[PDB]
RNA sequence: AACGUGUCGCGAUGGAUGACUUGGCUUCCUAUUUCGUUGAAGAACGCAGUAAAGUGCGAUAAGUGGUAUCAAUUGCAGACAUUC
RNA sequence: GUGGUUGGUGCAGGAGUGGCGAAAUUCAAGAAAGCAAACCCGUUGCUGAAUACAAUCAUGGAGUAUUGAG
RNA sequence: AAGUUUGAAAAGCACUUUGGAAAGAGAGUGAAAUAGAACCUGAAGUCGUGACAAAGACAAUGGAAGUACCUCCAUUUCAAC
RNA sequence: UGUUGGCGAUGGAAAUGGGGUGCCCCCACCCGUCUUGAAACACGGACCAAGGAGUCAAACAGACGCGCAAGGGAGGAGAUAUGCCA
RNA sequence: GAUGUGGCCUGGAGGUUAGGACGAAGCUUAUGGCGUGAGCCUAAGAUGGACCGGCCUCUAGUGCAGAUCUUGGUUGGCGUAGCAAAGAUCUAACGGAGAUAUACUCAACAUGCAACGUUGGAUACUGGAGCGGGGAAGGAUUUCGUGCCAACGGCACUCGUA
């Protein structure tokens, strides 16, 4: 008995969810801290390479 | 390896000169002192003496390495059958301990390469 | 997402007599006529299947982190508490304990073990020695397979001089620069066992600031007041002030009738 | 390998056994019933009887709808057959522990039967056709016999 | 009486549970990383002292050459170690 | 004066890749089990000598366990 | 569909004997055969067998309260309560 | 709140509670369902094992727990402990 | 229909406290004790042979009697319904473990039945649009000899397109 409540405008009615029929339309950051990881890892090596220019 | 299913794996595939370190024994004190080498691998011809199980304390010589059961054989292991016919018993080779050594020129090559001095 | 639902199924009707569940198309195997598509089906698909995109991680308050972590630490300094948490210092000389800062130059393992003899930090050692075993459950299928105890915690002003302590199973060494929660509390009590060295001891108040003045590394954090004065509710209860105004104590089958 | 029961005197007695018959479980349940308290001579040539076919098996639990014979009223019933398959079974049994007992060193001619018992094996399977594109089982049910018997 | 009923001890038929797990699923990373007319992917037929399937190989056919290693392989047979 | 990104001739190091390469008990006991109440006394005291058992008679795995030293 | 998951090790049951054979009865290996070849454990349901209790002219099952017989169960007492 | 007997002298005992099976007197329609109404001549119902159905995400609201408060809090990214450490 | 419960139970994680070859989990019960109950705990195993309990937090593919529920096994009906088109076999001698198979008395019958192959003889059937002799389509070793008889040839086999 929809009381007092908001009108809701969620905008879910595209296959976005990955089924068994469907591919799905999502992004997850999963890798996050590795990618951090490794483009902090590729600035050292390229300072020590083009050192000593900054 | 950190991974138990992992290293399960390769132990139990490994190949046969991988086995073949795999399946090494312990030095007398004596040989210890001589050589500065903790253990070496099985071979052939070596003699050995069984230090667990129900054949504690026989000695023989190595007559095979099997490999593919994980055994030694030693000529004085042995037990009968139903028709009274001799056959070998295999042991493991941590469970015996080396007292006397096969010596080639190779063989002598490697114990200088892993001594410890 | 493809599992339980490789088969082209499909129901039967009614008319012939038997449910209708989508079933295996074909001939020629035992797994023709055979329900599909159902958590109630052999070889069928699982109720909401799981996804990857479920809330794994958590979002905490800065403050109530570094409130937390406070709690922690003043509650390490309670040697009932150290007791009621589990660990062994019956024989330790002070609570908080700090030492020296010569153990920073130790480069063997037996220097460390005699100097830890020493402090009488050995018996939780040994409690986390003796308590080793393997896991109970299916945990030792899955890189889980030894449990043991939790023993005294080291700290150290920096990252150097730890090579005599690395190996000795029952310790473990912290940085005074950053303290984790999940090792000050582990399991969620309060009360580890944690022996200061004497730089990290002077560095605490530059950490962590005072009740006035505050901290030179967290940025505009002073430590929280406290809700009472005097947490001594009982001395109060008992105190002459109370007992002049407390009221004044008094002094305390047939039925017929006919 | 051991039986339901064991015997009192185990130098006085006996014993027998086969694992999977291929005789009728029901026919050989009511064959070897009957001869569960007589002597080996007496089981012997009531055996012979019935392939000779001058006296019948009672049957008394699996006897639904069979035919009713004169026979049959030297056991109080009224129901009885004369199974030849499962009597020469019942007989190379009984040879056996005859067997059994002459080279342990007793005398046949005193040994009386004191356990028998009669059970169920695995099932074999064959397919029978029926109308409209059907088909149903057709099964074998063998049995199991063990026996002892002991000195008077 | 017989048949049937009920309880207990022993035995069958059946293949659950527990313990085990060289398997699956999911998430991350590294790089001198991307087939074919110089005939590919796929498909067929063969090859061992003994050899159906599988695995490997192609009339040089359960493999030839080179390096490294060092004494086996094994169901049964058969036969340079300073490394043929 | 410069160009190893014009071509031809030579010969260096490093990285990467593949091989080799570390310690310490098969230590002692065949009840090989306990107790002495947070710690210490205690590196010390005192507890059996066993055979039980099995609905007259016979029968009964492997020490990575226990305990103590190192 | 389908774990070859016997056992630490094949030590995988020599020999006697009854049977056409499959097998049975002994003997033996092994800590175990109640571990005998697809052989760890071995449930429910169903069946055989021995002993026992009664009674099927109120379908059985069920409740409440007693009694007869049994009880590899527990607790208490034994010369002072 | 005392008093007088019986049984019980260390047993294969006595006693008191449980448990099992039979018997007597009394009581008592077959479960689940939909329905105003089911014991129904209303549907499903031979036995056992294992499996089998309000879950994940996202927007809003109310109640309750916690931190700060005219302020509260990120996110993405960076920096160095850090090169076990997602 | 709503709500509460220092209310019960199952798989895993962070802690803490413990158990096990002098026997863990699992399984069995006229094994009692406790709890209004969900349930917990002890006993015995003449069962088993290597792992696992309590408490405080965290987490989820977390509790079954029924869905013409799904998969596997079992079961009464039941030694029952049936195994009735295509006419049909008999006899002797060989073969075979398939017999002439006894506690004795006893000549023998009334206490080893039923069924099988080859050869000879007898009696029938097909009846030239044939249970004759050759081929295509389809099949692919079913062909032949020697053995064997566990399963299969809906009865049987010493025989077989097995
Ligand atoms: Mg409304
Ligand atoms: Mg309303
Ligand atoms: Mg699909
Ligand atoms: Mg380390
Ligand atoms: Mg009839
Ligand atoms: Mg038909
Ligand atoms: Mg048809
Ligand atoms: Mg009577
Ligand atoms: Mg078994
Ligand atoms: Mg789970
Ligand atoms: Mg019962
Ligand atoms: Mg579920
Ligand atoms: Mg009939
Ligand atoms: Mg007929
Ligand atoms: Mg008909
Ligand atoms: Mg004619
Ligand atoms: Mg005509
Ligand atoms: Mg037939
Ligand atoms: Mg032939
Ligand atoms: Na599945
Ligand atoms: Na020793
Ligand atoms: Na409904
Ligand atoms: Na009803
Ligand atoms: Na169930
Ligand atoms: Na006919």
């Amino acid at each position: 008995p929809k009381g007092n409540n908001a009108i809701p405008h969620v905008h879910q009615k595209k296959h976005w969810n990955p089924c068994s029929s469907q591919k799905g339309n999502v992004k997850v950051f999963l890798n996050q801290p590795a990618q951090k990881h490794r483009r902090r890892r590729l600035r050292l090596l390229k300072a020590k390479k083009v050192f000593p220019r900054p | 390896c950190g991974s138990r299913r992992k290293a399960r794996r390769a132990h139990f595939q490994a190949p046969s000169h991988v086995r073949r370190v795999l399946m090494s024994a312990p030095l007398s004190k004596e040989l210890r002192a001589k050589y500065n080498v903790r253990a070496m691998p099985v071979r052939k011809d070596d003699e050995v003496i069984v230090k667990r199980g129900t054949f504690k304390g026989r000695e023989g010589k190595v007559t095979a390495c099997y490999r593919l059961k994980w055994v030694i054989l030693i000529d004085k292991v042995n037990r009968e059958k139903a028709n009274g016919s001799t056959v070998a018993v295999g042991i493991h080779p941590s469970n015996v301990e080396i007292t006397k050594l096969k010596l080639t020129h190779h063989r002598k090559s490697i114990l200088e390469r892993k001594d410890r001095s | 997402r493809l599992s339980g639902m490789n088969h082209s199924a499909h129901s039967w009707g009614t008319g012939r007599a038997v449910a209708r569940i989508p079933r295996i198309s074909g001939g020629g195997t035992s797994t023709s006529g055979a329900g599909a598509f159902g958590n109630m089906c052999r070889g069928g698909r699982m109720f909401a299947p799981t996804k990857i995109f479920r809330r794994w991680h958590r979002k905490i308050n800065l403050h109530q982190k570094r409130f937390a972590v406070v709690s922690a630490l003043a509650a390490s300094s309670v040697p009932s508490l150290v007791m009621s948490r589990g660990h062994q210092i019956g024989n330790v000389p002070e609570v908080p304990l700090v030492v020296e800062d010569s153990i920073q130059g130790y480069e063997k393992t037996k220097e460390a073990m005699a100097f830890l003899k020493a402090i009488a930090a050995i018996d939780d050692v040994n409690r986390v020695n003796d308590s080793r075993e393997i896991r109970a459950g299916r945990g030792k299928m899955r890189n889980r397979r030894y449990v043991a105890r939790r023993g005294p915690m080291l700290v150290m002003p920096n990252n150097k001089g730890t090579r005599a302590f690395r190996n000795i199973f029952g310790l473990d060494l912290a940085n005074v620069s950053a303290l984790n929660l999940l090792h000050l509390a582990p399991g969620g009590h309060v009360g580890r066992f944690v022996i200061w060295t004497q730089s990290a001891f002077e560095q605490l108040d530059k950490i962590f600031g005072t009740f006035t003045e505050a901290s030179a590394v967290k940025k505009g954090f002073t430590l929280p007041a406290p809700m009472l004065t005097n947490t001594d509710v009982t001395r109060i209860m008992q105190s002459e002030e109370v007992r002049r105004v407390l009221k004044p104590k008094k002094l305390q089958t047939p039925t017929n009738g006919m | 390998t051991h039986y339901s029961r064991k015997p009192q005197v185990s130098s006085k007695s006996a014993k027998a056994k086969v694992s999977d018959l291929r005789c009728h479980y029901k026919n050989t349940f009511e064959t070897a019933n009957v001869i569960n308290g007589m002597p080996l001579r007496k089981a012997q040539q009531l055996y012979r009887q019935v392939l000779a076919k001058t006296r019948c098996i009672p049957f008394k639990r699996y006897n639904g709808k069979i035919g009713r014979t004169a026979q049959a009223k030297e056991w109080g019933q009224t129901k009885g057959r004369w199974p030849r398959k499962s009597v020469v079974a019942m007989m190379s049994l009984l040879k056996n522990a005859e067997a059994n007992a002459i080279e342990k060193g007793l005398d046949p001619n005193q040994m009386v039967i004191k356990h028998v018992q009669v059970d169920q094996a695995a099932r074999m399977r064959r397919r029978t056709y029926r109308a409209h594109g059907r088909i149903t089982p057709y099964m074998c049910s063998p049995c199991h016999v063990q026996l002892f018997m002991s000195e008077k």
